[PDB]
RNA sequence: UCUGGUUGAUCCUGCCAGUUCAUAUGCUUGUCUCAAAGAUUAAGCCAUGCAUGUCUAAGUAUAAGCAAUUUAUACAGUGAAACUGCGAAUGGCUCAUUAAAUCAGUUAUCGUUUAUUUGAUAGUUCCUUUACUACAUGGUAUAACUGUGGUAAUUCUAGAGCUAAUACAUGCUAAUCUCGACCCUUUGGAAGAGAUGUAUUUAUUAGAAAUGUCUUCGGACUCUUUGAUGAUUCAUAAUAACUUUUCGAAUCGCAUGGCCUUGUGCUGGCGAUGGUUCAUUCAAAUUUCUGCCCUAUCAACUUUCGAUGGUAGGAUAGUGGCCUACCAUGGUUUCAACGGGUAACGGGGAAUAAGGGUUCGAUUCCGGAGAGGGAGCCUGAGAAACGGCUACCACAUCCAAGGAAGGCAGCAGGCGCGCAAAUUACCCAAUCCUAAUUCAGGGAGGUAGUGACAAUAAAUAACGAUACAGGGCCCA
């Protein structure tokens, strides 16, 4: 016999890199 | 000087911030508040330098005044408001609850919890006496004073706080075999069960804490936090459990 | 290059919260025209040497005179 | 104020300048690499001083002292990156038997001038302080640059020089269009 | 003028210590506030924090506690008769803490007769010494408040070996 | 520290000759990054300019202000001035004084004050003139403003007339809780016996064999009744009075919900500012132990006029010879007292060194002290303040000679010589601080300029072809 609440869940951020090109 | 001082200089500043040495001269003096200037974070270096959510200190105030922040389920507006130990953090617009936990490191981490863990908040009795028209009250380390405390709660105990009434819920006994957590000196941010309440009368008290490695170490009494039974923590514990 | 870029969520919200030189860079905001510091802390001096509205005083020194 | 910025010297004149032997010895690793002055030589001595200094007072310590294995991993790990020590001799003992030819060996003008870039370390360095040489995705125009084992198989010439595929520089196209004219 | 300050004396082993720094507010003193018998007169004082002091200037009334019989009157002082620290107190007239002073003996009368209904009789019965003051009209009495701190000149009626040894030393 | 001589040739002891930092200065000075700016022991003297002010919906606007409007009926948008509140006690500069002093580490307040922040915290029903304001009291009152004026002169102000408050000064409005007979046996009703804030001062007081019976098997029957500290006359409570005696909301914004017996009835939301005490925080004041350079050709010092201690009082925020009165004769010292010198602010630190040591530390952080030199004060939570006040000394400006106004060891910039050295620049955008306050202010701070301070990197060229000639270099 040994004597020995959950963090929040982490979350994938919301928002990503957007690419564009021109010219 | 010929009174209370303002201003503090960002090499005088708690180290524990992490300030860039070479951004300004001078560093957010804590207001006065609940806890103490050296342990305490005020709320511009957590909005700016940890979070990074405000670029400089007048974005800051731009959400401070929107009231978007709640320290401890209250609005607060004061850019250098001393948020510290055990305080939890509460931005609705983000969905955000944080308390305020020192990593192994020493340093006060972005620890992020729940709302059910953002309810309560957990206070060590600094002192039990009693009141005008006798009526017993507790004062916790975060400055709270509460009236008509369990008779059983004494000093060095730790209350488990309702924040929507500030009431007491529950209390831990400092007692050996219970887990702790360490505020203080170079063994800060450490989780371990005490194991011997050394007692020098006139004196210092130390205690022996031990480590889930089983390395043992001793600290003054006054840095010794009483967080839960062991395996049992009542808050959800920061990345590394205090180890080394 | 790299450097640093903000989208708001409203062009009102970027006229609330944006700093007043990025409007005036934008053109969102008009430059406000003000003396140099030198002249508006003269004039502040100057305002300091007289009390009330100072009026009295114009006629007083008229009738002086 | 503002806190202080913190500066060093990375140079220290030797003991004794005079000796004739030392300006044989530097006369002879100038022409060797092309150095403009002694002070570059005198850089490379301070910090190869250092290294070696470092080494014997991690070997007079004893074998496993904690401190001994972590600082002497360290730096012989940074030696092997540079270049300077090689992989089958990892230990300090070959570390005190470093030589200021070893540092000298990985400057980009000579790296320039092995690969074939240049004719001439000089060429190399007129290469290097006119912006022709890119290791990697990046214009260097600085000849002492240490460069890397693995950063040594991307030296090359710059996208934007006209010996990297870019248009040719002014005297070219003015020649041309004089004989045009 | 006055100051508290203990850098402009002399150090244990007699040195002269030089002037470290100039007088500090913080290590004031005030005047004395030899109180004397008359009709009162008290002014304020503004002290240290927002606090104010009572400086009693003139006061002829007090509220004196018989302690046997647990109770407290307020009564006019006569006069002071015996000071410990310094006779021309006594000279003067000056109240202070610690004062002996003599006061009426009506009130104290007035209460005992009502309490006990005489001039039961087990409890009445009294030392010897403080029923010939009454019988005298004046009754000695300590002054236990200090007039220039608080304003007031209360006290308490002599007693026992305290009684005997302030008649002794009258 | 080494090198070469002094012999016919060596050893030893001597002689000869050569062998970073600081100050002052000379010449040269293209590019990138970065960074500093003392010095006559003169803490000597300063022209001029600036460096501390501050307003939210939420203390006070009939500005004879502006602008509005469904063109206004107490006001209402915005708002100079002025009152009120807060700040100006922070910051910046300099190192004169200071040798158990400051300072460093380490302690105590059971020895005290503490604006602000944060958390708690205050129904006292009644008590004769009820002859009664609480659907709300006064000028016991003024500024700004209007108007009449004095002076050469200043952030000088007089006499008269007005008018507000979160200024000043007064002052009120059928409760709750213990038991509970009797009914009734619970969601009980209550005839009746009783109790009732704080603050100040003093005295007194408290603070330390039921192992049974029955029962429904549950439970009931009698009893308990402060806490903390190593430690207290502690926290706290009680009694009797006491007080030129306090406090216990006569304040403000936004909004117009709910009950009805339909009354401009009763009730009611979210905030601001206050207010008593306690705790907390930012602080302050004292305080325990150990540690300072040279001097003994300074050996005795302190004590008459407090030196060491005792009792009492005064004063203080409070301990205490801090001061007073009366008492004793003590206290320090060759383990260096006392006196003297210091081109003595102390420390973190810097340089050198193989190690022991030696020197420097005005100078980016912390602490102390000062604002030309002594002394004393007002206000305030906090100052013995100096970009506050008053006197004296030394300097020194204006003057109509009667007076009036001074403090750059703050940022620029001058004198101190007749011989010399950064800009009298821009800005609050970053850092943070102040205010009533997101916004205003900040020579604090930042930006740039300016003698190569100390440092980093690094150009002034690279690659070829042709022609001619026979010598070129090294040792000795
Ligand atoms: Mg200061
Ligand atoms: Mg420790
Ligand atoms: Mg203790
Ligand atoms: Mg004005
Ligand atoms: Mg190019
Ligand atoms: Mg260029
Ligand atoms: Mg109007
Ligand atoms: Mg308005
Ligand atoms: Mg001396
Ligand atoms: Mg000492
Ligand atoms: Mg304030
Ligand atoms: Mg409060
Ligand atoms: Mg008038
Ligand atoms: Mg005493
Ligand atoms: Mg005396
Ligand atoms: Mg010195
Ligand atoms: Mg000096
Ligand atoms: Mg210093
Ligand atoms: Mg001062
Ligand atoms: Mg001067
Ligand atoms: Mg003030
Ligand atoms: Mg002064
Ligand atoms: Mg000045
Ligand atoms: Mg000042
Ligand atoms: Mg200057
Ligand atoms: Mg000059
Ligand atoms: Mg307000
Ligand atoms: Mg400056
Ligand atoms: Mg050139």
């Amino acid at each position: 016999f040994d004597p020995s609440p959950r963090a929040a869940k982490k979350r994938r951020p919301a928002a990503k890199g957007k690419n564009l090109s021109f010219k | 000087a010929r009174g209370p001082k303002k201003h503090l200089k960002r090499l005088a500043a708690p180290h524990h911030w992490l300030l860039d040495k070479l951004s300004g001269c001078y560093a957010p003096r804590p207001s006065a508040g609940p806890h103490k200037l050296r342990e305490s974070l005020p709320l511009i270096v957590f909005l700016r330098n940890r979070l990074k959510y405000a670029l400089n200190g007048r974005e800051v105030k731009a959400i401070l005044m929107q009231r978007h922040v709640k320290v401890d389920g209250k609005v607060r507006t004061d850019t250098t408001y001393p948020a510290g130990f055990m305080d939890v953090i509460t931005l609705d617009a983000t969905n955000e609850n944080f308390r305020l936990v020192y990593d192994v490191k020493g340093r006060f981490a972005v620890h992020r919890i729940t709302d059910e863990e953002a309810s309560y908040k957990l206070g060590k009795v600094k002192k039990v006496q009693l009141g005008k028209k006798g009526v017993p009250y507790v004062v916790t380390h975060d400055g709270r004073t509460i009236r008509y405390p369990d008779p059983n709660i004494k000093v060095n105990d730790t209350v488990k706080i309702d924040l929507a009434s500030g009431k007491i819920t529950d209390f831990i006994k400092f007692d050996a075999g219970k887990l702790v957590y360490v505020t203080g000196g170079r063994n800060l941010g450490r989780i371990g069960t005490i194991v011997h309440k050394e007692r020098h009368d006139g004196g210092f008290d130390l205690v022996h804490i031990k480590d889930s490695l089983d390395n043992t170490f001793v600290t003054r009494l006054n840095n010794v936090f009483v967080i839960g039974e062991q395996g049992k923590p009542y808050i959800s514990l920061p990345k590394g459990k205090g180890i080394k | 290059s790299v450097g640093f870029g903000l989208v708001y969520n409203s062009v009102a919200e970027a006229k609330k919260f944006e700093p007043t030189y990025r409007l005036v860079r934008y053109g969102l905001a008009e430059k406000v025209e003000k003396a140099s510091r030198q002249q508006r802390k003269q004039k502040k001096n100057r305002d300091k040497k007289i009390f009330g509205t100072g009026k009295r005083l114009a006629k007083k020194v008229a009738r002086r005179n | 104020p503002r806190a202080p910025r913190t500066y060093s010297k990375t140079y220290s004149t030797p003991k004794r300048p005079y000796e004739s032997s030392r300006l044989d010895a530097e006369l002879k690793l100038a022409g060797e690499f092309g150095l403009k002055n002694k002070k570059e030589i005198y850089r490379i001595s301070f910090q190869l001083s250092k290294i070696r200094r470092a080494a014997r007072d991690l070997l007079t310590r004893d074998e496993k002292d904690p401190k001994r294995l972590f600082e002497g991993n360290a730096l012989i790990r940074r030696l092997v990156r540079v270049g300077v020590l090689s992989e089958d001799k990892k230990k300090l003992d070959y570390v005190l038997a470093l030589k200021v030819e070893d540092f000298l060996e990985r400057r980009l003008q000579t790296q320039v001038y092995k690969l074939g870039l240049a004719k001439s370390v000089h060429h190399a360095r007129v290469l290097i302080t006119q912006r022709h040489i890119a290791v990697g995705k990046q214009i260097v125009n600085i000849p002492s640059f240490m460069v890397r084992l693995d950063s040594e198989k991307h030296i090359d010439f710059a996208p934007t020089s006209p010996f990297g595929g870019a248009r040719p520089g002014r005297v070219a196209r003015r020649n041309a269009a004089r004989k045009a004219e | 003028g006055i100051s508290r300050d203990s850098r402009h004396k002399r150090s244990a082993t007699g040195a002269k210590r030089a002037q470290f720094r100039k007088k500090r507010k913080f290590e004031l003193g005030r005047q004395p506030a030899n109180t004397k018998i008359g009709a009162k007169r008290i002014h304020s004082v503004r002290t240290r924090g927002g606090n104010k002091k009572y400086r009693a200037l003139r006061i002829e009334t007090g509220n004196f506690s018989w302690a046997s019989e647990g109770i407290s009157k307020k009564t006019r002082i006569a006069g002071v008769v015996y000071h410990p620290s310094n006779n021309e107190l006594v000279r003067t007239n000056t109240l202070t803490k610690a004062a002996i002073v003599q006061i009426d003996a009506t009130p104290f009368r007035q209460w005992f007769e009502a309490h006990y209904g005489q001039t039961r009789a087990a409890s009445a019965k009294i030392e010897s010494s403080v029923e010939s003051q009454f019988s005298a009209g004046r009754l000695y009495a300590c002054i236990s408040s200090r007039p220039g701190q608080s304003g007031r000149c209360d006290g308490y009626i002599l007693e026992g070996e305290e009684l005997a040894f302030y008649l002794r030393r009258l």
